[PDB]
RNA sequence: CGGAGUAGGGGGGCGGUGUAAGCCGUCACCCGAGAGGGGAACAACCCAGACCGGGGUUAAGGCCCCAAAGUGCCGGCUAAGUGUUACUCCAAAGGGUGUCCCUGGCCUUAGACAGCGGCCCGUCGAGGUCAGGGGCCCCGAAAAUGGACGGGGCUUAAGCCGGCCGCCGAGACCCCGGCGCACGGACCGAUUGGUCC
RNA sequence: GGUGCCCUAAGGUCGGCUCAGGCGGGUCAGGAAUCCGCCGUAGAGUGCAAGGGCAAAAGCCGGCCUGACUGGACCCGUAACAGAGGCGGGUCCAGCCGCGAAAGCGUGGCCUAGCGAACCCCUGUGCCUCCCCGGUGGGGGCCAGGGAUGACAGAAAAGCUACCCUGGGGAUAACAGAGUCGUCUCGGGCGAGAGCCCAUAUCGACCCCGAGGCUUGCUACCUCGCUGUCGGCUCUUCCCAUCCUGGCCCUGCAGCAGGGGCCAAGGGUGGGGGUGUUCACCCAUUAAAGGGGAACGUGAGCUGGGCUUAGACCGUCGUGAGACAGGU
RNA sequence: GGUACGGCGGCCAUAGCGGCGGGGCCACACCCGGUCUCGUUUCGACCCCGGAAGUUAAGCCCGCCAGCGUUCCCGGGUGUACUGCCCUCCGAGAGGGGGCGGGAAACCGGGAACGCCGCCGGCCA
């Protein structure tokens, strides 16, 4: 299972092994997503950045529209269905499909950046973000409700 | 055995049988060891070497193995060890007492001089070796007027004969 | 003698061992059993803490007096086995400062003792009958009066288990 | 009042044992072989005064470079510095 | 290999001491050496780290007027202008048939007051009476130029509790265009380099 | 809380043994100690503090000895990380030795305190050297050990200034202000009791909870030429925790007067003696002759009695020069 | 392939302490006596030396007992006490609360546990 990660919160006012963890994930600036795997070494750095990020497991039609809507390739190109078949014999939809479910991996594609920068929530975050999702807030784990969160920021 | 603050002693030290410190003394030294121990009518004697996992005995000889507890019968022994060692392939050792004390003129030391004589380099200074006349027998048969070294010379030229 | 909001609270170590402490005072309280000793009676009625709290000496020995007397007056010796749980342990210090040096080399003079109670604690006992409970309730509400902070009384019958609002109830 | 370091400053509990030891080690603590690279911590047994090292490194890990007597030449890494003992096998404990 | 500056630190959290304020240390987030958006104004509380010109969406917080955006929705509480205060920068022990709730016992079709009549009945003949605990408010509650919820003012609120729906709002985030810097490269100079990618 | 030592053994090694206390027997004023047996994980002892270590022992009893030695390497700590002269310590190589049957141990004290640069001098030991050369006496040099600096990384070392000067300091007092409220002023809760009986007319212990910032302290944020002053006279204003004047309540209120409490700050609260005084004390009147704040209101408003320069006297202290939050 | 036998060890109380019943070809012990080696600041009491009249009562060996003590397991106590990170959460303050992660100790009940392993011998057929 692929795990998409959004950051939420600034690094002042914040220890330097939070800045450094989440400089080691990418996440160097607000409203910028990254997407990982389920491993034990990474659930690990999640917990020790729970309160700055959101985070969720991600679905393939989002990826979809993700790829095709923020995706970059080197020189800040987007990502073009042309490339897709080129460089691989299948569509955006099917490398995502393979992408969730395995046997492949974004980075497969070459060239991509492994960095998503997005824009902030229309309508606004609907939660603090000094409080987590499960008591009414916006920080931490939400489960499969990072789809609404990623198409609201798309 | 009185509580969770008392120290209950290495079993071989509760029983009574070993010396840990001189134990310790003597396994300091790679050389492999010649034990010699003594009972109300016997004698007993092996060589032995080192194992963390359990002490290795290679030979061993008995006053049974003799006559099949006195100063004679332990140079006997001692004749025999040293001259079952030199075969085995090992031509060093050095002695262990354990709990007997050393006294100028004893059985183990007779035992000890015994297998010098058989030709095992021990180290030694020749000061506690019994008396000849006592190796003999002199001194039983001079009580018995108030085991003849014949004897005595007859087991000695067979078991030299038998490890010429 | 200096207000009791000094010593009520307990953030300062542990202060509790006289072979290091130089001039430490002796105890003004000798007596923690009052009345009848073995007579097995059936009500308890304890006093509880409401939190962590700092009694001094002064005060348990007036809270004893008071409570004493109007225990004899009222229900008689025979009765109302009265028991004090605590003893006081900690050493309270005063600097000695007020020509003077003020705050320099401030380390305080033993002056008094005190006991340490923490949240939901008992604090005293009487064991008594259920015809003079109306008086074991007068002598809780005379002991709460002269204390540092607040305190709830509960119940317990023979096994140690709360009968409060049964026995509350029916008077 | 500032008090320098010593051989044993605040050592009360870390040179200490469990009462039920209390006396001398089985002796295949004495009688270790070490190679040279291999890994070791470093555990004071408090009963030997001999090849003992400052009870500050105690609980470290260090590798075998050497060996001068009947000691062994153990290096550690303090911050940016190496620095070498020469310390007797019963103060020492395999790793793995 | 060479050139320095620094040897008075402070706010915030933790520890020892002290009536306390403060004193001494500790962590290494901030101020010092840090613009901008908020807290009425605030060195260090919140959002947030800044080349230039523009276009958009959000954050902290806010939406009766001052003042951009709701005289917004549902259920309940307060009658004291209590309150309208995240912190910086807000008075207690002890009490209250003041009101709104929860629980557990005891009497009831003749009970719990008063009353015709000396534990009794004919009548007022329908529910009542004791214990605990919770929420909001009240008493306890006195200071000096004239005056402070930021002010006006506000009572099924413009206050409080439990929740909800929309909107406004930064130099943060997205986007277009311009300047420079670092690194690498190609070509080219009569000296410390230049044109372009 | 301790050290600025001590020890020819309390140092090395070998062997043998096991302690405190209690109980049961026998002496006996407790028995301080000697005799007997049993229990007894150390409840003892260790050369000396504290902590740690230690039982066929590192403790006790004995024997033999001087490794408390010479020539030399490497490493750790004082001083982490991150620099050091001197000082401690650890692992070893050779030499000559001790104990021990042997293996083995031994470079002082079971571990952590008991100590000190450069220059100069003294002693030991074997060698190099002194101006053209060689001799003699005497000098200089290399290595080792001793002689001291406790302000202990090491000057050779007594005071007064009120005749005082220079440079600075709000990094640091007196001084008003800010903070705090132990203390101070003003209160409250509960109820032992006193009050002929009757807690509560009045008083109210012991113990608990507070307000004010008008007393003194604590701190050292502000000012080191801002003004550095106390008291008095003069002039204005505010607070109430009310002394009188207005109106009420309870009483152990007959009346006259008294106690205690509530609402009310509109008006009033004065004159004199001694003392520099504020305050306190006294006198005669009076309805009563309240208490606080405003940079301890008010010196570009006055005064200058006190206090705090330079002159002088007394007492006391000091060898003296001198000094006194002592007097004049 | 046997024996109710022995020497040297390793893990060092799951092995200890205490108790109960059984055994003696060889063996281990108790035991007799001290001239001789060795020795008793008195005592062949303990160590050393010569044996075996004698005994299985002690030690040793086989097996059993959960009585004291130690160690481990399951369940409760209990996700209780404590705790790392964030919070324009509460509360006059003291101090507490929420979310994500960690997590005891006493005490109680029921179980295992009265040692495991390595080397070398002797007697025996």
């Amino acid at each position: 299972a692929k795990l998409a990660l959004i950051r939420l919160r600034s690094g002042i006012r914040a220890r330097g092994e939070v800045r450094d963890t989440l400089a080691m994930l990418r996440l160097h600036r607000i409203n910028h997503l990254v997407i990982v795997d389920d491993t034990p070494s990474y659930r690990g750095m999640i917990q020790k950045v729970k309160d700055y990020i959101t985070w969720g497991e991600i679905d393939k039609e989002t990826l979809a529209k993700l790829l095709r809507k923020r995706g970059r390739l080197i020189g800040n190109k987007p990502i073009t269905d042309e490339y897709v078949k080129e460089k691989l014999g299948m569509t955006i939809e099917e490398f995502a499909e393979k992408v969730v479910n395995g046997e492949m991996k974004l980075r497969d594609l070459p060239n991509i950046k492994p960095v998503f920068r997005l824009h902030p929530p229309r309508g606004g975050l609907k939660g603090s973000k000094k409080r987590s999702f499960k008591e009414g807030g916006a920080l931490g784990y939400r489960g499969e409700k990072i789809n609404e969160l990623i198409e609201r920021m798309l | 055995a009185h509580g969770p603050r008392y120290r209950v002693p290495f079993r071989r030290r509760r029983e009574g049988k070993t010396n840990y410190h001189k134990r310790l003394k003597l396994l300091k030294s790679k050389k492999p060891r010649l034990v010699v121990r003594k009972t109300l009518n016997h004698h007993i004697a092996q060589i032995v070497v080192y194992d963390p996992k359990g002490d290795k005995t290679l030979v061993s000889a008995h006053t049974m193995e003799l006559m099949r507890g006195n100063t004679p019968s332990a140079y006997l022994l001692g004749l025999l060890i040293g001259y079952k060692a030199k075969q085995a392939g090992i031509e060093e050792a050095i002695l262990d007492i354990g709990l007997h004390p050393p006294t100028r003129g004893s059985s183990i030391f007779a035992v000890l001089k015994g297998a010098v004589d058989a030709g095992l380099n021990v180290p030694h200074s020749e000061e506690i070796y019994p008396e000849d006349y006592r190796i003999n027998g002199e001194h039983i048969a001079n009580y018995a007027k108030a085991k003849l070294p014949e004897h005595f010379e007859e087991v000695k030229a067979k078991i030299i004969e038998k490890f010429e | 003698l200096r207000p009791a909001k000094i010593d009520r609270d307990v953030d300062k170590p542990a202060y509790t061992r006289r072979e290091y402490i130089r001039g430490a005072p002796g105890p003004k309280i000798t007596i923690f059993d009052m009345g009848n000793l073995s007579a097995e009676f059936e009500y308890e009625v304890s006093l509880h803490a409401e939190q962590a709290m700092q009694i001094r000496q002064n005060a348990l020995e007036a809270i004893r007096i008071q409570v004493n007397r109007y225990l004899q007056k009222n229900v008689g010796r025979s009765n109302y086995h009265f028991k004090i749980r605590v003893y006081p342990f900690q050493v309270l210090r005063e600097n000695p400062m007020a020509y003077g040096n003020g705050m320099r080399r401030p380390f305080g003079k033993p002056i008094g003792l005190a006991a340490r109670v923490r949240k939901d604690q008992k604090i005293l006992t009487v064991w008594v009958n259920g015809q003079h409970l109306k008086f074991a309730l007068g002598a809780m509400h005379r002991a709460k009066m002269k204390l540092p902070y607040s305190a709830y009384y509960r119940i317990y019958d023979k096994e140690g288990n709360d009968v409060t609002t049964k026995v509350l109830s029916t008077m | 009042v500032k008090k320098a370091h010593s051989f044993r400053r605040k050592t009360r509990g870390k040179l200490s044992k469990h009462p039920r030891r209390r006396g001398l080690p089985p002796l295949t603590r004495f009688l270790q072989e070490f190679e040279v690279g291999q890994k070791v911590h470093i555990v004071i047994e408090p009963s030997y005064h001999k090849g003992m090292p400052d009870p500050r490194f105690h609980g470290r890990t260090g590798t075998v470079v050497g060996k001068r007597g009947d000691a062994y030449i153990v290096q550690i890494t303090d911050g940016g510095k190496v620095k070498t003992f020469f310390i007797h096998p019963v103060h020492l404990r395999p790793q793995k």
